């Protein structure tokens, strides 16, 4: 059962200041006072991250919570002292098309559920106090195909605000979330620190995640907080382990150049003088592929369907040109039964373009 | 829906010699899903072919059946006498499953 | 082997209701899918339903021009199945063959895979005046 | 080339880009694409020759 | 289950004996990634998860990490750093009923490639042509399921093939599962061959003081040797130096 | 001693129907080596099935064996009124060879 909200037709949210935030643990081994360089999707120092109130009076409070990309990764980082951020869905479209994960955090355990759900517009997980919760985040639930249950991510809070930041890595099809938890005191927004995020979990979810939303819930005659969101990026961090084997400095080697020397010299102090430094300040963004204007495709299935080929002794040689080489037609044509390719891999057999082509 | 039309309607023939059977269908039906059955007057059709290519059990190597896409070939060899009956094309790849309008074969 | 037998038959006025039944045995009645198929006299076979075991609960899917008028069901715990005659016209006249659709055939969503008929039974002729 | 006091010292530098002139700067060293904070080393008062 | 939704189950908490399994099936396929199967008996894992489908004999050969065909694009992808083994067999006796068999499905048609270890159950219809169907099959798009049809007379190509992936990592986390040799005991501050959840060496370990994280079991100073190690069964942490030192 | 027990003992069909026969053993077979005979009335044993799956030759189809471990069922598809005969198992994998007390088949 899901009612609609009056939207505020989407007010600008303002930008914060992500003060060195976000690393963590890339490996389960355990290091001692090294300084190990690692290249993960980790979130860019300083950074700007968009920030939404949970409840935020604009006219008659009405809240927002819009539908958030995920683009490589999301960082989310929340500011609450009542428990009202639940969990979070995942999704592509977020209907029953696509397969979508679940998180839901009630009182005793955590609800990770990756189903056929049918989201309605607006999620709630609505709870009155007696406190009894309601479920509302999905309509109906067909095929599921995991389910896992622990001890809860989110501790209770029933003052000062505690800071919950979350990971979320998609990655060969498993899950990956990392969790600190970090009580703060009056600072409203991002607090200057460092604090490493522990590994929590890892879900062999096996689905695609591009969509995803925060799921809030609310007391209140619907028929105070705010959560942070950032997108991870591919950058390079130099970690330093302390003596006890915890992450208690880092570096962005994209930041500035004197981050830039500290990366190519592997060290977190630098003397006096000019040092050389290696490029790790730009990286690409997009991408373009230029081919010849071709547009018929390749008689490939002429050549196979034919009803008398040449014998081995006298073998026929065919050559093709001026066309579009897609052997996708051809699955449905036959089934190879030996198939490997000499000096050229089948799987960059698309994004290659060839001169001359002899059958 | 699927239209299937068997040509030629009317087939009588002596035994022994070769006689072809065909059902033609109005669009392409999914991966050659194509049965045949016969019908003796005084009893239910059976089944003879699923697939269109594969016997079913019980059924000799004699009861042959052929074609792909839209044109399909029921071909029957060395007739006997006890051979008489009506022959039917059913469709089942694609819902809803329709029949033609069938063959009469008479053995001389 | 298999043998499915049938009952119910007989000579009907225009607009009436009757019930067909058709008892198997010798085969696990309740696994199969199951077809029923008519033959009009002097004409062509012409499908009429399917129906679906406990895997689909008992789903049913009919013919356009018989869409609204009859009821097929089942009951596999006496191996009796059934099929509910109402609002009958003239072109309803036909023996009605229930058959059996082999087991192994699957039904994902819409689309069915291998649903063939593989025995049928002798049938019997309503008639329709 | 970044030119540095030591780290105790102060954590303020210079750069030094090899063989460009100072209006190509930005244009060898992608301004555009880079942070932020390494688009105060691409120009600024500061510029020598 | 079929190889368009394969079924993933985890392996934990018990002893990965493949010795059994040679009296109940000879596999036509069994070549591991990353991991020899002579040395499969003495080492441990760490996480085991086993993937499962059912597949044609033509088809088994998708079944492997740098692979293209209408499986590892459209069904079942595996990573290029894959660590595990692909176990095959032929199953034409159990799965291949009389008449054909339409249980097992694999998907023809989809827009684009599959990241690795990704499943698509969703069964929406394909728009090959220009023109949107919605929802209707007919011509430019088709159903992308297809059925296998498997039949005990078929040729050894489109014969069923049973294909259990095992996915597992090596020496990274505490190990739940592995497999036959017997643990013997400990000799501290000695020269000796140990083995340590697969670590294997020649060195002599001490008594640290060092303190461990519950997912981390071994652990590196200078990241090229471990220097410690947390026994499998005593929980106190033994650091391992090298057998001969101190440079006569 | 390997003791092969068979249920049920007397059967009595008619012709065209199914009937299973069944062979029970004490302890489990080595490599289902289990054979299957047909003694008719006045003239000797024949072999069926070896190896309890294979059929022998000049045998059809129709005779169908089947089992593994200590339970096994041989399955009769189609009978014929030529097909009365007493039926014994027997098991020849582990020395020394023993036979069942038979199964009574009779023709309606
Ligand atoms: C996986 O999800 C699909 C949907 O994408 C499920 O298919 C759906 O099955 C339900 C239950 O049978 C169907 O509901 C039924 O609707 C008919 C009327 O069409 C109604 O008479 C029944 O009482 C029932 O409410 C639903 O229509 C159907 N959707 C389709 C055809 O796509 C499928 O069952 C799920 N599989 C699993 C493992 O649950
Ligand atoms: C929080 O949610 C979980 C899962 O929805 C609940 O756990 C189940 O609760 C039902 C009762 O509604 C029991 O029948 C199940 O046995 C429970 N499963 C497990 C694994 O414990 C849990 O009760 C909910 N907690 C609260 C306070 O509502
Ligand atoms: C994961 O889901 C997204 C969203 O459905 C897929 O991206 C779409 O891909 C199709 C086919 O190339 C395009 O026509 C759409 O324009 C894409 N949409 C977006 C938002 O990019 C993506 O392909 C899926 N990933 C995988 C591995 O299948
Ligand atoms: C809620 O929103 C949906 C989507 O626009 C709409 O279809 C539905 O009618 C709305 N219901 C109400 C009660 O406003
Ligand atoms: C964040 O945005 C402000 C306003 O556009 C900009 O001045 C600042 O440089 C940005 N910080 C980044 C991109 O790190
Ligand atoms: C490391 O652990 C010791 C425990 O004796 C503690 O005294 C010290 O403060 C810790 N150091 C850090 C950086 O956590
Ligand atoms: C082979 O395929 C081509 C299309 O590539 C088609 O024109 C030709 O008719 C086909 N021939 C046969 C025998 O199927
Ligand atoms: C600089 O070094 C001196 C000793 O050489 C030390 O006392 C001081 O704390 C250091 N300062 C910084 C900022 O590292
Ligand atoms: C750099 O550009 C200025 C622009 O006028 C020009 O005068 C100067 O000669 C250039 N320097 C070099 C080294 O080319
Ligand atoms: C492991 O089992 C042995 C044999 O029972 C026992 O002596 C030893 O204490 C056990 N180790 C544990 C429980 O850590």
């Amino acid at each position: 059962q899901c009612v609609n909200l009056t939207t505020r037709t989407q007010l600008p949210p303002a930008y914060t200041n992500s003060f060195t935030r976000g690393v963590y643990y890339p490996d389960k081994v355990f290091r001692s006072s090294v300084l190990h360089s690692t290249q993960d999707l980790f979130l860019p120092f300083f950074s700007n991250v968009t920030w939404f109130h949970a409840i935020h009076v604009s006219g008659t409070k009405r809240f927002d919570n819009p539908v958030l990309p995920f683009n490589d990764g999301v960082y989310f980082a929340s500011t609450e002292k009542s428990n009202i951020i639940r969990g979070w869905i995942f999704g592509t479209t977020l209907d029953s098309k696509t397969q979508s994960l679940l998180i839901v955090n009630n009182a005793t355990n955590v609800v990770i559920k990756v189903c056929e759900f049918q989201f309605c517009n607006d999620p709630f997980l609505g709870v009155y106090y007696h406190m009894e919760s309601e479920f509302r985040v999905y309509s109906s639930a067909n095929n599921c195909t995991f389910e896992y249950v622990s001890q809860p991510f989110l501790m209770d809070l029933e003052n000062f605000k505690n800071l919950r930041e979350f990971v979320f890595k998609n990655i060969d099809g498993y899950f990956k979330i990392y969790s600190k938890h970090t009580p703060i005191n009056l600072v409203r927004d991002l607090p200057q620190g460092f604090s490493a995020l522990e590994p929590l979990v890892d879900l062999p979810i096996g689905i695609n995640i591009t969509r995803f939303q925060t799921l809030l819930a609310l007391h209140r005659s619907y028929l105070a907080a705010a959560y942070y969101v950032g997108y991870l990026q591919p950058r390079t961090f130099l970690l330093k382990y302390n003596e006890n084997g915890t992450i208690t400095d880092a570096v962005d080697c994209a930041l500035d150049p004197l981050s830039e020397t500290k990366c190519t010299l592997k060290s977190f102090t630098v003397e006096k003088g000019i040092y050389q430094t290696s490029n790790f300040r730009v990286q690409p963004t997009e991408s373009i592929v230029r081919f010849p204007n071709i547009t018929n495709l390749c008689p490939f299935g002429e050549v196979f369907n034919a009803t008398r080929f040449a014998s081995v002794y006298a073998w026929n040689r065919k050559r093709i040109s001026n066309c579009v080489a897609d052997y996708s037609v051809l699955y449905n044509s036959a089934s190879f039964s030996t198939f490997k390719c000499y000096g050229v891999s089948p799987t960059k057999l698309n994004d290659l373009c060839f001169t001359n082509v002899y059958a | 829906e699927i239209v299937l039309t068997q040509s030629p309607g009317t087939l009588s023939l002596s035994p022994g010699e070769r006689a072809t059977l065909s059902c033609r269908a109005s669009q392409s039906v999914s991966s050659s899903y194509l049965a045949w059955y016969q019908q003796k007057p005084g009893q239910a059709p059976r089944l003879l072919i699923y697939g269109a290519s594969s016997r079913a059990t019980g059924i000799p190597d004699r009861f042959s059946g052929s074609g792909s896409g839209t044109d399909f070939t029921l071909t029957i060899s060395r007739l006997e006498p006890e051979d008489f009956a009506v022959y039917y094309c059913q469709q089942y790849g694609s819902s809803p499953s329709t029949f033609g309008q069938g063959t009469k074969l008479e053995i001389k | 082997e298999v043998h499915l037998v049938e009952s119910g038959g007989g000579l009907v006025q225009p607009g009436g209701s009757l019930r067909l039944s058709c008892a198997a045995s010798g085969f696990t009645f309740s696994d199969h899918y199951m077809d029923w198929v008519r033959q009009a006299p002097g004409k062509g076979l012409e499908w009429v339903g399917r129906t679906r075991n406990k895997a689909n609960s008992y789903t049913t899917e009919y013919a356009a021009s018989v869409k609204g008028r009859f009821t097929i069901s089942r009951d596999d715990a006496k191996n009796s199945l059934y099929l509910q005659m109402n609002s009958l016209k003239t072109e309803d006249t036909a023996v009605y063959y229930c058959a059996r659709v082999h087991r192994w055939a699957y039904c994902i969503n819409g689309v069915c895979f291998g649903a063939y008929s593989d025995y049928w039974g002798q049938g019997t002729l309503v008639t329709v005046s | 080339s970044v030119i540095t006091p030591g780290t105790n010292t102060s954590n303020q530098v210079a750069v030094l880009y090899q063989d460009v002139n100072c209006t190509e700067v930005p244009v060898a060293i992608h301004a555009d694409q880079l942070t932020p904070t390494w688009r105060v080393y691409s120009t600024g008062s500061n510029v020598f020759q | 289950a079929s190889v368009y939704a394969w079924n993933r189950k985890r392996i934990s908490n018990c002893v990965a004996d493949y010795s059994v399994l040679y009296n109940s099936a000879s596999f036509s396929t069994f070549k591991c990634y990353g991991v020899s199967p002579t040395k499969l008996n003495d080492l441990c894992f760490t996480n085991v998860y086993a993937d499962s489908f059912v597949i044609r004999g033509d088809e088994v050969r998708q079944i492997a990490p740098g692979q293209t065909g209408k499986i590892a694009d459209y069904n079942y992808k595996l990573p290029d750093d894959f660590t595990g083994c692909v176990i095959a067999w032929n199953s034409n006796n159990l799965d291949s009923k009389v008449g054909g068999n339409y249980n097992y499905l694999y998907r023809l048609f989809r827009k684009s490639n599959l990241k690795p270890f990704e499943r698509d159950i969703s069964t929406e219809i394909y728009q090959a042509g220009s023109t949107p169907c919605n929802g209707v099959e007919g011509f430019n798009c088709y159903f992308p399921l297809q059925s296998y049809g498997f039949q005990p007379t078929n040729g050894v190509g489109y014969q069923p093939y049973r294909v259990v992936v095992l996915s597992f990592e090596l020496l990274h986390a505490p190990a739940t599962v592995c497999g036959p040799k017997k643990s013997t005991n400990l000799v501290k501050n000695k020269c000796v061959n140990f083995n340590f959840n697969g670590l294997t060496g020649t060195g002599v370990l001490t008594e640290s003081n060092k303190k461990f994280l519950p997912f981390q079991q071994f652990g590196r100073d200078i990241a090229d040797t471990t220097d410690a190690v947390r026994d499998p069964q005593t929980l106190e942490i033994l650091d391992i130096t090298p057998c001969s030192f101190g440079g006569v």
